[PDB]
Formats: C-alpha cells, sequence, structure tokens
RNA sequence: UGCGAAAGCAGUUGAAGACAAGUGCUUGUCGUUCGUUAUAAAUGGCCU
C-alpha cells in the first residue's frame, strides 16, 4: 500500500508515504508532474501534489487528499489534459468508468457512467409470435 | 553475555521502568477497544465460549449504547447465532434481562426480514414458547412467596 | 364486598386473609374468593398486553405507462 | 416445597426467626419475581410480530 | 479590524490571523512589521462538498497560524481539519477527529501539528508524511494545546471535564515532549 | 427514442413550443411530448404489439470500508 | 356477523353514535374481528373513528369483564399500526395518555393478586387435608 | 553509550544509552537520577525494532 | 418547563430581521434580535 518516490539519478528513495490500506494497482501523472494520483484495491484515489512553489524548491510531495468514488478494486486509471479537457478516467472490478477533473480532484464533480450503454444492441424483439 | 545475571546489588542507584506483563486480551476484548461493535458481537457467540464471558460483551455493548449499531448489517444467516444463544439465555435469570433487551431491538430492527425468512420465524415460535414457559415458573415464585409471608 | 385506586383496597384484602389465618378460612366462602381473584388476575393479565403494545425484486412484473 | 409449606405450616408460624434459616427461598423466589413485568414486556412484542406474519 | 468572530495569535506571537464577517473572511497581519498581510474569504477554502452539506462543515471552531506564516489550520465542527498554504491559496485536508476540533497548533518549525477535541486524545499529525502519533485517554476534552520551550521540549495542555455539567473544570497539564509524561498537572 | 436510461416519444406532427466532463469542443469533430427516467438501466427497449410496450433492464466482494453509524 | 360488518360499515359512514354497540355486538369472533379490519377499515379516518370509541370505552372503565373490545384494540395495534402511529391528531395521542394511564394501573395489581393467588390455593389445599 | 554536550547551551549535559530493546534512555545531568525514555518512532515502527545502534 | 416518587400530574414548542437556493412568489438556514417557566451523514474510532 506504499507509494515512494525515488530519484532516478542516485536510484534512492526521497519519500514514503503509507497511504492505501491495500495494493496500489496503478499510477497516474498530470503533464506537468505537478500531481501523481495511485488506486488500488482499498477503493480510494489519492492525490499527492508538489505544485506548492516551496515544495518545488523543495520537491516535496504532500498527500493533499483522497477520495472514495469506487465500489469495488480500481484497476486501471489514466490521466488527460489539454486546453479545453481535463480528465481523470478510472475504472476497475465495478466495470464501470468515473471521470474526475485532475487539476478540480478534490472539490470537482465526478460522473459515473452507466455500466452498459447499447450502442451496438445485444437483444431484439419480434411481434409476430 | 555474562551481564544478565546481575541484579545491581552493588550499584549506588537502581532504575527500573518495566511495566508488567498483563495477560493477553481476548478477541472479543481487541474489537470493542477497537471500536469493531458488529465483530465483538460475532465473538460473543462462538463455539466453546464460557457463558459468563459472553454475556459481558453483550453488556459492554448495552453499556456503550451500542445495540442498534451491532445489529445493523444482518440477514437471517448471521442472525441466527444470537438467537440461539439466545434461546438458551432467556432461561437463566442473570441473562434474562438482557436478552429481553437485545430480542426487542431485533425484532424493531427486523420486522420485514423475518415475513421473507421462514427460518426465523421457527426461531421465533420457539423462542415464544420458552419466554411463556418462563412466565410461568416465575408466577409460580410470586404464589410461594405470597405464600410464605401468609406464614409469616 | 368485594366478591360484588382498587389497588391499595385489594392490598388491603390481602391483610384481612392474613389476619385471619389458615384455620379461621371457611372453603364454602373460599371457593367463590378463589373464582373471583382469578377473573382479576386474567383481566390484571390483559391490559398489560395491551400497555405495552401501545408504548411499541420481480424477475417479470406487469405494470401501465402513464403518458 | 410447596407441600412442605402446607403441611407444616402451623409449626413454621412458630420460629424464633424465619428470614434467616430461610434466607435461600427468599433470594431465589424474588430474583425470579422481579423478573416477570419485564417477561410480560418481551412477551407483549412477541405475540404483536408472530400474529403479524402468521396472518401474513 | 471590525466584528472579528475568531482570533489567533502565531506561537512566536508576531502573526495575527482573525476571521470577520466582512460570509466569512480570513485575514492574516503581520504585528511588528508590514512583510505579511494577505485576506481572502472563507469561500476558498471551503470545498464545494462541505457547501452542499449542513452547516457542521462550514463552521470553524478553532484556528492556528504557522509561525513563518506560510501555512493556517483551520479546524470545523464536522471534525475535518484543512491546512491553507497561504502563497498559493492551495487547501489540504486532515480528517480523523469524528467530532468538534476545539485545540490547534502549530510546532514552532511547522512540520507538526498539534490537534485536540472532544475525544480525550492528543493527535499529533506529522505534516511531512500526513501520519499521527496519539496520546489518548486524558482526563478530558482538549480546550487548548500549545508547544512551549525554545525546542519544544514542554507540550501544556488545556482540559474541561465536561462530566461535570454544572461547572466548567479545567486542569492545565505540562507534558514532557520526550515521553508524554506529565510533568505538571 | 430510449437511450441507456430514458425513454421518450416524439409527435412529429407538431412544432414545439419556442419559449465540465468532457472537451469544450473549440476544435472540429474532425480535422405529444413524453419523457421518463422511471425505468433504467435498459438494454432494449420495442414494442410486442399497438399497445405492448418491452423494456429490458439489468438485474462481487469488496474491500470492507466501514459506514460509522452511532 | 356479515349484517354485522355491512350495518358497522354504514355507521362509520354516518358518523353514528352507534358505533360502541355494533362493536360489542356478540356476534363478532376473533377471525371475523381480523377479517374486518383488514378488509373493511381501508381509510385513516375510520381507523380513527374506531379507536377513538375502543379507546374511550376501555379507559372509562378498563376492567370490564366483556373481552369483546379489548380484543378489538389488541389486533387494531397489533395490525395496522402503521397507520395508526401516522395519524397525528393531537387528541388523538391525549386518549393514547389516557389509555396507558388506566391500563398501566392495572399491571401493577398483577404482583399482588399472584401473592394473593398463591394464599388462597395454600389455604384450598389446607381444607382439603383435613378432610381426608 | 555516550556523553552529549549541546552545542549552544554549554552548561546542558547528557546520556544517551541503548540496547537491544525498543527504547532508548536519556540521562539528564544527585540523590535520584532524572532518567527520560524515548519509545514512540512517530509511525515508523517497523523500520526500527530496536536502537541497539 | 414546574411539581413530585423512580411512577407520573399539568404545560409548552411564538414573533421579527437577515442571508442562500429555486422560480415579486416558494422552501431552507442563522458565531441576529424580542418574548414564554419553557435525525445524523467531509470514508471520518484512542500510541509505545
Amino acid at each position: 500500500g506504499s507509494i515512494k518516490f525515488w530519484d532516478f539519478q542516485f536510484a534512492t528513495l526521497n519519500q514514503s508515504f503509507k497511504a492505501h490500506d491495500a495494493d496500489v494497482l496503478c499510477l497516474t501523472t498530470d503533464t506537468d508532474n505537478n500531481y501523481v494520483f495511485s488506486a488500488g484495491v482499498d477503493r480510494k484515489i489519492f492525490q499527492f501534489s508538489q505544485n506548492t512553489n516551496k515544495s518545488q524548491k523543495n520537491n516535496r510531495w504532500v498527500n493533499s487528499s483522497n477520495r472514495l468514488l469506487h465500489g469495488n478494486d480500481i484497476r486501471a486509471i489514466c490521466a488527460y489534459q489539454s486546453k479545453g479537457a481535463d480528465f481523470l478516467v478510472s475504472g476497475g472490478v465495478e466495470k464501470t468508468l468515473v471521470i474526475n477533473s485532475l487539476t478540480s480532484f478534490s472539490n470537482g464533480n465526478y460522473r459515473k457512467m452507466p455500466t452498459v450503454e447499447p450502442y451496438s444492441k445485444n437483444v431484439l424483439v419480434n411481434k409476430e409470435q | 553475555m555474562r551481564g544478565s545475571e546481575y541484579q545491581g546489588d552493588q550499584e549506588h542507584i537502581i532504575h527500573n521502568d518495566k511495566v508488567r506483563s498483563q495477560r493477553r486480551m481476548r478477541a472479543f476484548e481487541r474489537n470493542i477497544n477497537q471500536f469493531k461493535w458488529s465483530e465483538a458481537l460475532d465473538n460473543a457467540f462462538v463455539p466453546g465460549m464460557a457463558k459468563e464471558l459472553t454475556l459481558t460483551v453483550l453488556q459492554e455493548l448495552r453499556k456503550r449504547g451500542k445495540v442498534r449499531v451491532a445489529l445493523y448489517g444482518r440477514d437471517e444467516s448471521t442472525l441466527e447465532p444470537l438467537l440461539n444463544w439466545c434461546l438458551k439465555g432467556i432461561e437463566d435469570v442473570r441473562s434474562a434481562s438482557i436478552v429481553a433487551d437485545w430480542v426487542a431491538v431485533v425484532l424493531e430492527l427486523y420486522g420485514n426480514t423475518l415475513e421473507s425468512s421462514p427460518v426465523l420465524q421457527e426461531l421465533m415460535i420457539d423462542l415464544k414458547t420458552k419466554v411463556r414457559h418462563e412466565i410461568h415458573k416465575s408466577k409460580e415464585a410470586q404464589r410461594i412467596e405470597g405464600m410464605l409471608q401468609l406464614l409469616t | 364486598f368485594i366478591t360484588s385506586q382498587s389497588t391499595q383496597l385489594f392490598q388491603l384484602l390481602s391483610l384481612v386473609l392474613d389476619s385471619i389465618g389458615l384455620f379461621s378460612l371457611e372453603g364454602a366462602l373460599l371457593e367463590n374468593l378463589t373464582l373471583y381473584i382469578d377473573k382479576q388476575v386474567e383481566i390484571a393479565e390483559r391490559n398489560t398486553e395491551l400497555w405495552n403494545l401501545i408504548d411499541t425484486l420481480p424477475t417479470y412484473t406487469m405494470e401501465y405507462l402513464d403518458i | 416445597v410447596k407441600w412442605c409449606l402446607i403441611i407444616h405450616g402451623g409449626y413454621l408460624v412458630s420460629i424464633p426467626n424465619l428470614m434467616s434459616t430461610l434466607s435461600s427461598l427468599h433470594s431465589t423466589l424474588k430474583r425470579r419475581s422481579d423478573l416477570l413485568p419485564r417477561l410480560l414486556a418481551l412477551d407483549a412484542r412477541l405475540d404483536c410480530t408472530i400474529n403479524k406474519f402468521k396472518t401474513l | 479590524w471590525h466584528n472579528v468572530i475568531l482570533s489567533n495569535i502565531s506561537s512566536n506571537g508576531k502573526l495575527l490571523a482573525h476571521m470577520c464577517k466582512d460570509h466569512k473572511s480570513i485575514s492574516v497581519v503581520s504585528l511588528f512589521d508590514d512583510s505579511v498581510n494577505l485576506s481572502f474569504p472563507l469561500g476558498s477554502i471551503l470545498s464545494s462538498q462541505t457547501q452542499s452539506l449542513s452547516y457542521n462543515t462550514r463552521y470553524v471552531s478553532s484556528m492556528a497560524i504557522d509561525n513563518m506564516g506560510q501555512q493556517l489550520a483551520v479546524g470545523f465542527a464536522s471534525g475535518v481539519i484543512s491546512i491553507v498554504s497561504l502563497a498559493d491559496l492551495q487547501i489540504r485536508l486532515l480528517k480523523w477527529h469524528i467530532d468538534s476540533v476545539l485545540s490547534l497548533s502549530f510546532s514552532h518549525d511547522g512540520s507538526y501539528l498539534l490537534s485536540g477535541g472532544w475525544e480525550k486524545v492528543m493527535s499529533l499529525w506529522q505534516l511531512e508524511t500526513n501520519s499521527q502519533q496519539f496520546l489518548p485517554r486524558l482526563n478530558g476534552i482538549i480546550i487548548d494545546c500549545q508547544v512551549l520551550g525554545p525546542q519544544g521540549n514542554y507540550y501544556s495542555l488545556i482540559l474541561q471535564m465536561t462530566e461535570n455539567n454544572s461547572n466548567s473544570d479545567y486542569q492545565f497539564l505540562l507534558l514532557n515532549a520526550s515521553d508524554l509524561t506529565s510533568k505538571l498537572s | 427514442f430510449w437511450g441507456a436510461t430514458w425513454i421518450s416519444r416524439i409527435d412529429f406532427d407538431v412544432d414545439f413550443p419556442i419559449n465540465g466532463l468532457t472537451i469544450t469542443d473549440e476544435s472540429n469533430f474532425m480535422n405529444h411530448f413524453f419523457f421518463t427516467d422511471k425505468y433504467k438501466p435498459l438494454l432494449f427497449v420495442d414494442l410486442i404489439s399497438s399497445n405492448e410496450l418491452a423494456i429490458i433492464e439489468r438485474n462481487q466482494k469488496a474491500f470492507i470500508q466501514p459506514k460509522l453509524v452511532f | 356477523q356479515v349484517e354485522i360488518a355491512n350495518i358497522l360499515s354504514s355507521h362509520l359512514e354516518a358518523n353514528s353514535t352507534e358505533i360502541l354497540d355494533d362493536l360489542m355486538s356478540g356476534s363478532w369472533t376473533e377471525p371475523e374481528i381480523k377479517k374486518f379490519i383488514l378488509t373493511k377499515i381501508n381509510t385513516v379516518d375510520h381507523l380513527s373513528k374506531i379507536f377513538l370509541t375502543i379507546s374511550k370505552s376501555i379507559t372509562q372503565n378498563p376492567w370490564n369483564e366483556e373481552n369483546l373490545l379489548p380484543l378489538w384494540l389488541k389486533w387494531l395495534l397489533t395490525l395496522k399500526s402503521g397507520e395508526l402511529n401516522s395519524i397525528k391528531d393531537k387528541h388523538t395521542k391525549k386518549n393514547c395518555k389516557h389509555l396507558k394511564s388506566a391500563l398501566r394501573s392495572s399491571e401493577e395489581i398483577l404482583p399482588v393478586l399472584l401473592g394473593i393467588q398463591g394464599r388462597l390455593e395454600m389455604l384450598r389445599r389446607q381444607a382439603k387435608l383435613r378432610e381426608d | 553509550c555516550t556523553f552529549y554536550t549541546s552545542l549552544s547551551n554549554q552548561n546542558q549535559q547528557n546520556i544517551f544509552t541503548a540496547g537491544r530493546r525498543r527504547y532508548m534512555h536519556s540521562w539528564d545531568l544527585s540523590q535520584t537520577a532524572k532518567i527520560e525514555k524515548f519509545s514512540r518512532l512517530y509511525g515508523h515502527e517497523s523500520t526500527q525494532r530496536s536502537f541497539e545502534n
């Protein structure tokens, strides 16, 4: 359940957070690496932030916030940024997507997509018989 | 390693801070202390659990004010052990008041579930029989008690 | 008069019964009492449960739309 | 107990002390008799639910 | 300043952070210099979820200001603690207290946050890793906490003993930080 | 018409009264009335006959995170 | 039985004062009373009126030997508790308070009579032994 | 074991001692001895199960 | 809330101002006042 930040040039630990109560199955990052989002079996999403000016000089990450959005494990998570779009898409054993906003993660609104959205129908009905 | 035997008989100052080892605490106590209300109830009804110890973990939860809280996430599969003990606890004088308390709550909290589950319905008929039998015994005791007052 | 706030009056009768003692009481009168007190107990029990009572998806189903 | 009290009623009356020599009876009987109002309250609730689902 | 609802002074005694109804707005001012002068409405710090929920979430019951003026802790009756980085008004939530938090105090350096509430448990929040250490089963609820010493040798606490509803029965504790044991009760 | 969680009916002989989590779409994609939300989620909706409407509806252990209740 | 139910059904609509007489009719039996309450009492007003009449009748004399009224009360509370408490009338609550007073005066009796009942039981056996 | 004298307040003298145990002792500097026990690691008890070094 | 036994016996829960939300109207709120004896719900549980 630990998220650890290693320095690449020296291959040594810089910070250790005991965040989750179970595995951390996925990670994702913002374009500028101002946010690191984790998720796993504990059904939570944790945000880690370095966006503060004093932090960036000190490159210390801060366990900013966490949320409970999923009914079961979170296996896959991904993040996209653009001048018009800011998505944090997550999904897992619950078989559904959850869409959040990276920049406003702690306070922003979230949408829970339908489990089945029949664009391609799997059922037909015959009027006769 | 030759120093462990020494008890400091020749030393100026003797300083002891070790806290005495306390008896290991049972599982149900661990759950109350960690605020595991529901589990503390389950540990109450396990095979080979001394009757006196079980009566406590019912009393502690009532004293803590956690009776409904311990009975929320339950169905007929996991409610049966509580009733089975209650089926036996109702007889003894000591636990009669406590079982009277818990039995009332589960009815107030699982009236609807009771209708659709046939097993629970039998548990209540059998319970209804024995609580009735207890009334008769208590009523007899009163008549004896009145009988004695006449003699004295 | 009994057999023909009632709390203390009954409790007073219990005092009468004890003072009379074992020897003095008479069987014929006793049975009339024995019947009366049983009626009261049956009533006395009866009010009690009254008092306590006062203190106390389908796979396929048919439905018509509202249009 | 009922028969002992009945037959030897006269002798028991003429005893210097009864509470000391029959303390255990009073202790036992008092414990049961105290439970009666609580049990009746339990009985009434059970009849309420038992009547309910039996009708349903 | 007008219509001040709540106020606090840094551990050094050089910064004053207070809330005024000009709903409410928090301003921090340096006392012996004009170096620090910041203000912002409470709306910015408050999340939107707490805006949806009841009033207990938007109601502050304790406040604290870091010595350097970089961090400010706000308590809420809901039991949440919100640390605000003054430089850019960024929020960080620390949520352990089930009931209202009554005492907040930063340490001298700023790395540790002493918190106390109705739980009768003192919590030292380690802000580097957001961990915590506890001093539980105190004699009463902690009205106040502080770090009293050049090197944080002693923690000074005020306890209430809310059991006695007739009177307010305060008890002052001074704990040794080395082993968290009552140096003076 | 019907979607994942809504069913509707539009009568094409009548004109109507005039009276965040997606791309803002500043870029180009390339280069009489009835509405209900009671039934959901829907797999497929169709009529059996002139007055029978067929609505088809959908009917695992997870890590325990308790909800405190006092 | 059927005639009384329809007769009772009519008076409850008519707000007649003879509701107590219809309820007290000896033709009533326990399964019928359950049937009547389930099948005919479909509106809160009828539930209230019957409860009012029964509640007042019992409170005025909780010691009547005639078990038909209490038998009515027991089944009304047993079956329609959810609908009864839904009634928010102040007057309805006040009647319950009086009724709770009248009944509870009994339950304090019971330990006394059972005490009396024991003594008579001893006394009866005393006479039997002497006779033999 | 080792003596310790604070680099600023020269009057401060203290003795730190440790063993194959989970607590460290500190003796500030004669009827009695002022000895303090360090036995809290603040969330890192896993990494440290003995102070002996 | 008053009296009293613990049981109960009587009696209450009013008015103004302001803000927020939806659409001048509706509802909810009060670190605002006057007067009368007068559900909860930020995933949030206690050291060595």
